[PDB]
């Protein structure tokens, strides 16, 4: 009848595929959640091997051919790309408010009050989030920076090494702070220079109050160590002069040639010499430095670096307080370089990091930068390292800019809960089982906690939502919104008082991401593959 | 027709069978090179997929050689290759330590703990295991020559270098303390770049020396060059001295009849011009990384100045260090200060039959180069092997001079001092903490098993030993197997190798016990 | 894993064990019930099966569709297993019980994946299916008169509501009425057997007929069976297992002769002994001759000649049947043919039914056994109003058993459901969550007849819901008129059980289910 | 304990929690392995119960031998201190029977 | 092409078993050796039958300078690695 | 719309339910009813010209090439081959009526062929099948009956 060219599925068939793929996706990744998480070996069938407990890396290394399933991996990829943290409890919440849906589907509820439940659901969700749960940061201080750090590097490789590794991150934060327009402080994460190199334990990892440069001197003729360094940055190489594409040399009385060969390099001696004359100590360029220029550096005892990184650069002429030039070019048609153009730094050292080298600009002034060296036991434990400081950095960055956090462990998801299937009897006829469905799967991540810890899940979360509609039923219990989950001693406690905390754009990106995806999800009952 | 979440080849298991499917693979590493420790160990033959053979006893040179499929496996490899990098020594003793604490483990996994407590009880333990050691360690006054020659010495006794000790002790030192530089407030050795190993197979290993320079495998480029200078003045150039094109473009356009002529004669003109410029500071050798022309050939001899040509730059820059000179890419900025003077001897001499270059009798020289002769090729990277792991070693001390007892007494005190810190935690994770502090017992264990003594003896006789106040440098005799206080044997090691090698060991057990999950076969996807 | 160089098992032997493994089950429990979910209710449907050789079969019944299914699944087959068990124990109620046991497992799939552990899982099922059972029995309604007016409409109705599913439902009454007729005139075992079921191609589902006798198709007449008059009014039929033709005398007899007078001897002999045989037969009185064994050509024009009918080759229980309907005996030896193992019927006659010849013994007062003649339109259509039939005659046999009926249309099950949500509302939580779920599983019948009646089931379901709290033991679903109402007065009964073994039988399956936590599966041997 | 689900070579499935029905119809091929089988299996024809019990006991008296070899111990030495265990632990038994 | 390939980072040394493709007997019985270059989705060196030209256990070198001979061969060490939204860097503003 | 339900899995082991479940059709719903009508459909429309006394002949050819010309509705749908079920339903619907009565052996064909195609338009607008059926046999019931009434009795 259609004599299309291709298979179609239709009705439940498609339905039961589409919400078989999201589960599978969210099993794949349900064993890494809470801090009695684990990580994962991944194998690329080459010989490489990554260790992680991201769920965002995780999703994105495997090819996944269904496409619901590939809409969660690009959910889990847009919740790391907009937050930085939670990837693993938006799919998972996808996938359960999925599931849930299309019990309600399969139970001749149209999936069109489905679709409106939930927004209603989640609407309200994340309104009774910013009312109720929030808590400020201004009476905090540094403790909750610190204690947010050290949630998020729980379930990761530094989770133990916590006390150290969430002062390390707070501070780096800190160092990185810039403030803009409208006043706004703003904090530019990615500004911290990442570096790993195994050897020594995670204890000897070090927080350089400056920058460190993954780079090395030119040549071993100039010195390693510049104590008041004068560091001139270049967008240009420093090589022989080359004529353009559109100028020819051509020679027609022989006494020429020779003048024409020495200004060759002539030209190259001159801008070294202009650039070196005003007390430039370490030159930093984009492109490549030849023999003949390096060995100029040599002789006047400078610092030159060749073939450094464009963003390694900028981060370095902003810190330093250098401008990067392009060219000696003026604004008078002549080649200069003024003293104005030139960086300054307290140190710039060669430092020596298990038989390899890099160097350190170190107390830059007219800005404070910093960067971060991770010491590991192999490349597979630095890679996980540098993965887990990212979210780390990325949760407290999150936490300064918004200054309002919310209690983990499960708290929020279980409040939301309680008060979502509170308040499904005030709307609708219909979509009011939607709403106590989208109740009922926020109830996941407790779960999966409780699962992961190998404890009585099931009566451990009853205990919780009994606290929480204790809290939410007395007025008096106001204090009862922060009990969460002790995973260690399988007990609820107060995680505010515990120190457990969050962002609450966290909990609110994700809640927002996963409902649209389910939305879109649930909208599809027919489909038809072509056959390539 | 079949329709998949994932890839077809995308395979994945989880769950217990992981965790032992990890710690099995742990333990078969481990068990790889379990007797390759001690003074008693016996060598391995290693053929290489491309027809070369190896053969060592060395830990990183035998797991390098090995290829895996099992992660675990490859993470254990990344593990020895680590500690080979960071001390240079005890590559065995941390593989060794890993599969056993990864064992220790499993027995704890078996049951129903959580990985993640096993986890904290290693870092306490780690944490435990560094403070004993700091505590435990003695000085080392490294201006005493004869205490640093028997810490290399102790470092080589396990090497097939031991039976020609005092000579690879003294060449070790040497080296080290004459590569050792300091400049613009910065303290440097280098063994990496410096102080190059030259291997030539014949004679014999007695006749290895460390020499007073460097020696290179370049002859003079003409027969008339003098081939001994007895205090010659060494220039280092990188540039050609031959003519060569320009970066642009440069047609000519001859009409004349003598524009040839006057071309060619300019391009001899330049050539003189480049060499005078060289003759103008009165050397006697010049070394060029590359090119040199026959006339420029001509123009240098005129002089009577020696010339080498295409020697590489990393051996240009060890002449550069040796003979304090200075490398200069164009010659007319050469200055007096570039001549390097301090040289006392070049020599080039016939080894076999091939030529050598020798700068050998240089005054305060900052590089060297170690003449390996020795019985073939396979011998001569043995030797070149041991020679790095005493070099590595005796430039840990120097950074570091604080000393532990070797052959097990440092690891059966730590233990004891672990295990009467635990008998005071009175948790639920003490057990592993307890389990991982007697862990460290397995290299006191295999030192006896390869000694050939009775394991269990000797162990309870130590074990107790080392229940007194005073005993912490009670260790196994290796070659004996017999109990000896090692402030009489003299085996001791430094600080930092053993601090390396509990801190790599607990962090890999760390590492494999934080996984439950292996997926393999989807594409690099690149 | 390891290689290890000598393994444990065998090759190619798969161990799947853990929490996935369970919800893999329950999966594959899920989808053997999708197989027979739209065959259920007045408003089923019917579903067609190809086998390898072409051979279509279409079948509202539960347990043959998932019969004719291959499954394959361990867990799985569970489902097919307790089918067919409640197929062999009542007869009705195969669709019901692989709904109820997927109901249960779906329902406590999701404790199933949080942990929870499974013996709590099991010991819930026990006391919820107990407590069930124990319900049933309680509130089924019996009448103590035993009025055989009240039971005749009691049988009535009981058929009427099993047979209101297939495709002879149109004509439930007329079948339901000749099912309890036919199964009222067996003595006390109530055989199978006794019902012999005839089926006809060509004619109206009512053109079917009930035989109060016996009747079996005309088998390979002979030469000169045409002379043989084909209607009787009182005929002795003479039951027999003899074999009445010329043939040798024993397999190893051998006759030795050395005279052609005892060769002429020897062949009136043989001819004398067939006609001895013949001639007892005839003097015993009979008139209709039936034999288990061939019966010969000259045989047939003997009985031929004096006005005798004779059929050979009756298939064995045919002659059980008339043997029990007319009242007579098997003989195997015609020397002592007395008047008492002589059958008796009023009409003996030979009718052309839809192409092919019938022989009817009709007029049996003392008729133990009947025959159903069912007319259709194909094979399939016969063999489906067959296995309906067969339906209706395991529910009427049961009923007269006991007379205890309860109500259909998912009455019983509101109730059910009504009473195990009072009780796990007073029990600390553990179990209190569990038998929730037990009760809420209950709820797939209703549901499931409202989404085949193409309904809205959410509505239907409330309502019942909210009938069953403030009071009403027997209101279910009223497909006609898209409301509820009282199944008990609109005549929707069903023994008591019926839903007893289907609540026994789920429950087990289920437990059985839950209980395993690994499968391991062996390499195949000789798979050639 | 658990049952389980077997399916042998010829297509039948077997669900049980018995110890002996679940080593006979498992293709075993190791021969220590198959060692233990046949000891569960004579305890099986010998009593009728106690095959899981067999079984649970070797495996770990088996794991408990390998340790006491790594640490240093001998075979000859381990078999005979089992042997007088399992002497002691005979004697001691007739004493527990309440 | 192991060495090759440590050594050429570039490079995509790859093999395949001849009777996987599928090969014919010609091939099979003298064509073991082929090297199979590829540039721009088409051939451009086509190796066959290379034993003569190279020798039995030719060394890395030797089939270097073979595949040298036609221009086949296109033109630091870090510590372990250095990769690490686009937000970099201000200042005050 | 076929290989039963293709998942394979929720987790990622192996989910093998029916013998051979990946060379096995399945029809479900309003399809196999659509399927079910075009082919008795196109049966009838085939049997529905050799009707009547201007019908026209149909010219059987068996598997070993023997040719059979005939008229009769039974005989014609006996001797093709068919492979349909729905098909052979009807070849089995012409044996009965040719077995019962002998003659109007194509009628039942066009017949049934007719209600089949009404009930296709029938179902398009969302009534439920067996309420077509009942509706069917109720107006059965009603012509069965002015049939008796309108018949006449002969000698
Ligand atoms: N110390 C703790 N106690 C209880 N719960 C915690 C603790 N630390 C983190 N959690 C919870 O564990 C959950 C899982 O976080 P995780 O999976 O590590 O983040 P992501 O989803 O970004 O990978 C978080 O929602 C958090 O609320
Ligand atoms: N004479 C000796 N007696 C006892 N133990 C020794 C002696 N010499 C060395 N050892 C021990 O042997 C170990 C060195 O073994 P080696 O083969 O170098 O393995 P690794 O390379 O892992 O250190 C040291 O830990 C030291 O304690
Ligand atoms: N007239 C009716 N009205 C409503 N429901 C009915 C009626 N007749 C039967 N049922 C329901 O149909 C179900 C049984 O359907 P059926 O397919 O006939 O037998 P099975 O039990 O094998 O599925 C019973 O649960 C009964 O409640
Ligand atoms: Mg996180
Ligand atoms: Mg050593
Ligand atoms: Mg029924
Ligand atoms: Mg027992
Ligand atoms: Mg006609």
């Amino acid at each position: 009848p259609l004599s299309v060219f291709g298979d179609r599925s239709t009705g439940e068939t498609i339905r039961s595929q589409n919400v078989m793929a999201a589960a599978s996706i969210a099993n794949i990744v349900k064993s890494s959640l809470g801090p009695v998480g684990l990580d994962k070996m991944l194998v690329d069938d080459i010989g490489d091997v990554t260790i992680t407990n991201d769920g965002a890396t995780i999703l994105k290394l495997l090819e996944v051919e269904h496409p619901a399933a590939k809409v969660l991996c690009e959910l889990a990829d847009l919740q790391d790309k907009e937050v930085g943290d939670g990837t693993t409890s938006v799919v998972i919440i996808a996938a359960e408010l999925l599931k849930n849906a299309d019990e309600l589907v399969k139970q001749k509820i149209h999936p069109t009050s489905v679709i409106s439940g939930y927004r209603l659901a989640c609407k309200e969700a994340v309104r009774y989030i910013n009312e109720n749960l929030i808590v400020n940061t201004d009476e905090l201080g540094r403790d909750c920076l610190i204690n947010a750090a050290k949630t998020s590097m729980s379930s990761k490789i530094i989770g133990i090494n916590g006390d150290f590794f969430a002062n390390m991150v707070v501070d780096a934060v800190l160092a990185i702070k810039y403030t803009d327009i409208r006043g706004q402080p703003r904090y530019p994460v990615n500004s911290v220079n990442i570096l790993k190199a195994h050897g020594r334990s995670q204890m000897e990892s070090m927080l350089i109050s400056g920058y460190a440069l993954n780079c090395v001197v030119g040549s071993q003729g100039m010195p390693k160590r510049i104590v008041n360094a004068k560091i001139a940055c270049l967008d240009f190489s420093l090589q022989k002069t080359k004529m353009k594409l559109g100028v020819q040399v051509v020679i027609t009385d022989p006494e020429k040639l020779d003048q024409i060969r020495q200004r060759e390099s002539d030209i190259t001696k001159e801008r070294i010499q202009k650039i070196l004359a005003t007390g430039a100590n370490v030159i930093l360029t984009t492109g490549g430095i030849d023999d003949m220029c390096l060995k100029y550096f040599v002789e006047a005892g400078a610092m030159a670096v060749r073939r450094v990184l464009k963003r390694d650069l900028k981060r370095i002429a902003k810190a330093s307080g250098a401008t990067i030039l392009s060219t000696l070019a003026n604004l008078e048609g002549e080649e200069t370089f003024e003293a104005a153009m030139l960086g300054q730094a307290e140190e710039v050292v060669q430092e020596r990091i298990c038989d390899d080298e890099l160097i350190l600009i170190k107390n830059t002034k007219a800005r404070t930068s910093a960067s971060i060296i991770l010491r590991g036991a192999n490349d597979f434990m630095c890679d996980e390292m540098e993965r887990s400081l990212h979210d780390a950095l990325c949760v407290v960055k999150r936490v300064l800019e918004s200054k309002s956090v919310v209690p983990g462990g499960g708290a929020v998801e279980a409040a939301l809960s309680i008060y979502l299937e509170n308040y499904a009897t005030s709307m609708g006829s219909r979509e009011q089982l939607a709403i106590a469905e989208f109740a009922r799967s926020l109830l996941v991540i407790p779960n999966t906690l409780a699962v992961n810890a190998a404890q009585d899940s099931t009566d451990l979360v009853a205990k919780l939502r009994a606290f929480h509609n204790e809290a939410q039923v007395n007025p008096e219990r106001k204090n009862l919104k922060w009990i969460g989950l002790d995973l260690s001693n399988g007990k609820p406690r107060d995680n505010k008082q515990a120190g457990v905390f969050e962002p609450t754009i966290v909990k609110v990106k994700s809640l927002k991401f996963a409902t649209e995806a389910a939305i879109t999800i649930l909208r599809i009952d027919d489909l038809i593959k072509l056959h390539p | 027709r079949p329709v998949l979440v994932l890839s077809q080849n995308t395979k994945r298991e989880s769950g217990r069978k992981v965790q032992s499917g990890n710690i099995n693979a742990a333990k078969t590493i481990a068990d790889i090179i379990r007797t390759c420790l001690g003074p008693k160990s016996m060598m391995k033959m290693l053929l290489d997929p491309m027809g070369g053979i190896v053969m060592t006893n060395d830990g990183n040179a035998i797991l390098r050689e090995i290829q895996v499929q099992h992660p675990a496996a490859k993470s254990m490899i990344e593990i020895s290759r680590t500690q080979d990098e960071e001390v240079g020594d005890g590559t065995t003793s941390v593989i060794i330590l890993a599969g056993e604490m990864l064992s220790v483990a499993e027995h704890f996994l078996e049951q129903q703990m959580h990985p993640t407590v096993v986890i904290s009880a290693y870092r306490k333990a780690l944490d435990d295991m560094i403070s004993t050691l700091k505590k435990i360690s003695i000085p080392v006054d490294i201006s005493d020559s004869d205490m640093m020659l028997n810490i290399i010495n102790s470092s080589i006794t396990t090497k097939a270098i031991s039976r020609w000790s005092s000579l690879a002790c003294n060449i070790a030192l040497d080296a080290v303390k004459m590569v050792q530089f300091e400049e613009n407030g910065r303290k440097e050795i280098d063994i990496k770049k410096y102080a190059r190993v030259e291997k030539i197979p014949g004679g014999i290993i007695e006749d290895s020396c460390v020499l007073r320079g460097v020696m290179i495998n370049k002859d003079v480029t003409h027969p008339r060059m003098r081939r001994y200078i007895k205090n010659p003045r060494i220039v280092l150039l990188d540039s050609s001295l031959e003519y060569k094109k320009g970066e642009s473009q440069t047609d000519i356009e001859i009409t004349r009849e003598e524009d040839f002529t006057r071309i060619l004669q300019m391009e001899e003109e330049y050539i003189q011009q480049l060499c005078e410029d060289i003759i103008q500071l009165k050397p006697d050798v010049v070394i060029t990384e590359k090119g040199i022309s026959d006339l420029a050939q001509h123009y240098l001899m005129r002089a009577n100045i020696t010339a080498i040509r295409r020697v590489r730059k990393t051996d240009n820059n060890r002449i550069a260090r040796a003979c304090g000179a200075r490398i200069v890419s164009r010659p007319e900025e050469l200055r007096e200060d570039d001549v390097g003077t301090g040289a006392g001897l070049l020599e080039i001499k016939k080894i076999g039959d091939e030529y050598f270059t020798f700068i050998t009798d240089c005054k305060d020289p900052k590089a060297c180069t170690i003449l390996l002769r020795g019985a073939s090729k396979e011998i001569l990277s043995e030797v070149e092997r041991n020679l790095q792991d005493a070099m590595q070693v005796c430039r840990n001390v120097l950074l570091d001079p604080q000393l532990v007892p070797g052959g097990g007494a440092s690891e059966m005190a730590v233990a004891h001092a672990l295990t009467e810190k635990s008998k005071a935690m009175t948790g639920v994770e003490q057990w592993p903490y307890r389990a991982v502090a007697q862990a460290l017992e397995v290299i006191p264990r295999t030192l006896i098993q390869n000694c050939g003594a009775s394991t269990i003896r000797l162990l309870t006789s130590l074990r107790a030993k080392h229940t007194q106040e005073n005993c912490e440098t009670w260790g196994v005799n290796g070659e004996t197997g017999t109990l000896v206080d090692m402030k009489e044997l003299g085996i001791w090691e430094p600080l930092a190798v053993k601090l390396q090698t509990y801190k790599t060991a607990v962090e890999t057990a760390v590492l494999l016990l934080r996984i439950d999950d292996i997926v393999s076969g989807h594409k690099k996807k690149g | 894993m390891m290689p290890t160089p000598v393994i444990l098992l065998k090759e190619g032997t798969d161990s799947s064990q853990g929490i996935p493994q369970l919800v893999s089950n329950i999966s594959a429990c899920q989808v053997i019930a999708e197989a027979v979910r739209t065959t259920l209710g007045p408003r089923g449907m019917d579903k067609l099966i190809v086998d390898g050789r072409g051979k279509a079969t279409i079948s509202n019944d539960g347990a043959t569709i998932l019969k004719l299914l291959d499954v394959v699944h361990p867990a799985a087959k569970t489902l097919v297993d307790i089918a067919k068990s409640q197929d062999a124990e009542v007869g009705d109620g195969t669709t019901s019980v692989t709904l109820l046991a997927a109901e249960f497992l779906k329902q406590v799939k999701p404790y199933v994946e949080e942990g929870l552990h499974p013996q709590i899982i099991i010991r819930a099922f026990r006391t919820a299916t107990q407590l069930a059972v124990n319900k049933i029995k309680e509130i089924a309604v019996t009448v103590k008169k035993a009025d055989k007016v009240e039971q005749r409409k009691l049988l009535e109705k009981c058929a009427m509501t099993a047979l209101s599913s297939k495709l002879i439902s149109q004509q439930k009454a007329f079948f339901a009425k000749m099912v309890v007729d036919a199964v009222m005139m067996l003595d006390d075992l109530l055989q199978l057997k006794m019902i012999g079921i005839k089926k006809v191609q060509g004619g109206a589902l009512e053109d079917s007929q009930l035989v109060a006798g016996v009747a079996f198709k005309k088998t390979f007449s002979y030469a000169g069976f045409e002379m043989q008059p084909k209607k009787y009014h009182n005929p002795k039929i003479a039951l027999l297992n003899v074999e009445l033709e010329l043939k040798a005398e024993k397999d190893n007899a051998e006759i030795r002769v050395h005279t052609v007078e005892d060769y002429q001897a020897i062949v009136d002999a043989e001819w004398n002994i067939l006609y001895d045989k013949l001639e007892k037969i005839h003097h015993s009185g009979a008139k209709v001759v039936l034999s288990k064994l061939p019966i010969g050509d000259v045989a047939t024009q003997y009985f031929a000649d004096r006005d005798m009918f004779c059929a050979g080759r009756v298939p064995e229980e045919d002659l059980k049947r008339t043997m029990m309907a007319c009242g007579g005996s098997i003989q195997t030896s015609v020397n002592a043919l007395s008047a008492d193992v002589l059958g008796r019927c009023q009409v003996f006659e030979e009718t052309q039914i839809g192409g092919e010849r019938y022989n009817f013994f009709t007029g049996c007062p003392k008729a133990k056994t009947c025959t159903f003649i069912l007319r259709g339109g194909a094979e399939q259509f016969m063999e489906e109003t067959e296995r309906s039939l067969h339906d209706a005659i395991m529910i009427v046999r049961r009923a007269i058993k006991n007379d205890s009926v309860v109500a259909g249309g998912g009455a019983i099950e509101m109730e059910l459901s009504k009473y195990l949500r009072d009780y796990s509302r007073t029990i600390p939580g553990k179990q209190q969550l569990l038998i929730g779920a037990y009760a809420k599983a209950l709820e797939i019948i209703p549901r499931q007849l409202c989404d085949n009646a193409g309904f809205d089931a959410t509505n239907i379901l409330n309502k019942l819901r909210a009938r069953h709290a403030q009071g009403g033991t027997w209101y279910g679903v009223d497909i006609n008129n898209e409301d509820i109402a009282d199944n008990f007065e609109a005549f929707v009964w069903e023994p008591a059980m019926v839903r007893i073994n289907a609540l026994t039988a789920a429950s087990e399956a289920a437990c059985l289910i839950v209980s395993v936590d690994e499968t391991i599966k062996n390499p195949r041997s000789t798979v050639d | 304990g658990m049952n389980k689900m077997v399916i042998n070579h010829l297509e039948k499935l077997f669900v049980t929690n018995d110890a002996a029905t679940i080593l006979r119809e498992l293709e075993v091929q190791h021969p220590a392995a198959k060692m233990i089988v046949m000891a569960s299996h004579m305890q099986e024809q010998e009593v009728g119960d106690g095959t899981n019990f067999v079984l649970v006991f070797a495996g770990a008296l088996l794991e408990l031998a390998e340790e006491l070899l790594r640490i240093g111990l001998s075979v000859s030495e381990v078999i005979e201190g089992y042997e007088i265990a399992c002497r002691k632990a005979h004697e001691i038994l007739p004493n527990l029977v309440c | 092409m192991i060495c090759l390939a440590a050594e050429y980072p570039a490079v995509k040394f790859c093999k395949v078993k001849s009777s996987v493709i599928g090969a014919s007997s010609q091939f099979t019985r003298n064509a073991l050796p082929a090297l199979l270059i590829y540039k721009g989705g088409e051939l451009i060196g086509n190796f066959v039958r290379v034993t003569d030209q190279l020798g039995d256990d030719f060394f890395a070198v030797d089939l270097e300078a073979f595949l040298q001979e036609f221009g086949l061969l296109p033109e630091v060490l870090t510590s372990v690695r250095n990769s690490a939204s686009e937000d970099s860097d201000l200042e005050i503003d | 719309a076929s290989m039963g339900t293709l998942a394979f899995d929720e987790y990622g082991r192996p989910f093998l339910i029916i013998k051979d479940q990946d060379r096995k059709s399945r029809l479900m719903g309003l399809e196999a009813l659509k399927s079910h009508i075009m082919a008795a459909k196109a049966v009838a429309n085939t049997m529905r010209t050799s009707l009547g006394p201007n019908g026209l002949d149909k010219m059987m050819v068996d598997k070993d090439g023997d040719v059979t010309v005939t008229n009769d509705g039974a005989t014609i749908l006996s001797m093709m081959d068919v492979d349909h079920q729905i098909a052979k339903l009807m070849v089995e619907l012409s044996k009965s009526q040719d077995d019962e009565i002998g003659d109007g052996t194509t009628g039942v064909v066009v017949l049934a062929g007719a209600l089949l195609e009404e009930a296709e338009q029938l179902l398009d607008r969302g009534i439920h099948p067996i309420r077509i059926a009942d509706g069917y046999e109720q107006a059965a019931r009603v012509a069965i009956e002015h049939l008796d009434k309108i018949s006449d009795s002969v000698l």
